[PDB]
């Protein structure tokens, strides 16, 4: 049981990242609104791949910049119940 | 070994060259798995 439930946004890969920036965006715009697990991950995995280096290197850049700053708050990080 | 290029043979299928567990219990658990992502993923009052 290690579980830090409780960890920043994390050092998820681009493809998680795109799911993430997307699913986050309608819910900022619809707070009313959230998203079917199985329908938009599934919808994100198939557009994922199917899209090009520029595009999936746009949001492997950004988990870039995210990974590093989850190094940052990982070391002030103390894990909870941490085994 | 002997096989510079036949262990590379099969490795024409689908994948990311195979260093990141893939989900196979659920395709909903792919990229944005519940542990983690729930805290920021959705924000609902309860189940």
């Amino acid at each position: 049981g290690k579980g830090d439930p409780k960890k920043p946004r994390g050092k998820m890969s681009s493809y998680a990242f795109f799911v993430q920036t997307c699913r986050e965006e309608h819910k900022k715009k619809h707070p009313d609104a959230s998203v079917n697990f199985s329908e938009f991950s599934k919808k994100c995995s198939e557009r994922w791949k199917t899209m090009s280096a520029k595009e999936k290197g746009k949001f492997e850049d950004m988990a870039k910049a995210d990974k590093a700053r989850y190094e940052r708050e990982m070391k002030t990080y103390i894990p909870p119940k941490g085994e | 070994l002997s096989q510079e290029t036949f262990s590379d043979l099969w490795k024409l299928l689908p994948e990311n060259n195979v260093l990141s567990p893939l989900p196979s219990q659920a395709m909903d658990d792919l990229m944005l798995s519940p542990d983690d992502i729930e805290q920021w993923f959705t924000e609902d009052p309860g189940p």
